[PDB]
């Protein structure tokens, strides 16, 4: 058990330099506010675990589920410094701040590499209307419309049917796709997967 | 490097490689691949 880092804290104090909150972002910009303004701890929707958790509740992302659908885009929750009442300790106390970020090259080979020596990495990739209906086994782009970029976690990789890919974390809860993860084409920068891809180093070494 | 790779299993002492979140009716997925990320590798390099 670790430090879950909140989401709300990111979201809502990174400000200009990261974009504009629940409108779209840079995570290179997000990678980097970490090293300079670090970040408190927060879970999850209504869980009060942590210094600031997630405020925007849960909703169906394109399947069916007893959850209330998903809004398109609310509105960017606003920055309080400040930790949940009930949580220990104070919220410059609880920021945990970044040593460096850098963006990976465009090699699988050394997106491979980053996450085997360092951990699972962000990237970011273009979301098709096929995207959405994924349940299982690996996504390749096919048929649809441009949606827009997605920014996700790659945490592996493998093959499955000599297909290789590219094992990746989704947000949009456990009821999307293969439990909330997903497993996209690996090695053609397929959809840009492999293209946007950023990490960093913790500074607690 | 192996042919496959999950750090949910070369790490399973850090749980929130594991961990799936939900964005909710808000387009912050740039901000939760990167405090996802960041999480796991505190963990791993450290606590
Ligand atoms: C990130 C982002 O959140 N993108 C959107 C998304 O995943 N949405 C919107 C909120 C609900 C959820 C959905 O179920 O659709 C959407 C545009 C993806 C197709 C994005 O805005 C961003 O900042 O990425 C740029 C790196």
């Amino acid at each position: 058990v670790s430090v879950e880092v909140s989401a709300e804290d990111l979201l809502t104090c990174c400000g200009s330099m990261c974009g504009d909150g629940c409108n779209g972002g840079y995570p290179a910009e997000a990678w980097n506010f970490w090293t300079r303004k670090g970040l408190v701890s927060g879970g999850l929707y209504e869980s009060h675990v942590g210094c600031r958790p997630y405020s925007i509740p849960p909703c169906e992302h394109h399947v069916n589920g007893s959850r209330p659908p998903c809004t398109g885009e609310g509105d960017t929750p606003k920055c309080s410094k400040i930790c949940e009442p009930g949580y220990s300790p104070t919220y410059k106390q609880d920021k945990h701040y970044g040593y460096n970020s850098y963006s990976v090259s465009n090699s699988e080979k050394d997106i491979m590499a980053e996450i085997y020596k360092n951990g699972p990495v962000e990237g970011a990739f273009s979301v098709y209307s096929d995207f959405l209906l994924y349940k299982s086994g690996v996504y390749q782009h096919v048929t649809g419309e441009m949606m827009g970029g997605h920014a996700i976690r790659i945490l592996g990789w493998g093959v499955e049917n000599g297909t290789p890919y590219w094992l990746v974390a989704n947000s949009w809860n456990t009821d999307w796709g293969d439990n909330g993860f997903f497993k996209i084409l690996r090695g053609q920068d397929h959809c840009g997967i492999e293209s946007e891809v950023v990490a960093g180093i913790p500074r607690t070494d | 490097l192996p042919a496959s790779f999950d750090a949910r299993e070369q790490w399973p002492q850090c749980p929130t490689i594991k961990e799936i979140r939900d964005q909710g009716s808000c387009g912050s997925c740039w901000a939760f691949g990167a405090v996802e990320a960041i999480s796991d590798r505190i963990c791993i390099h450290t606590n």
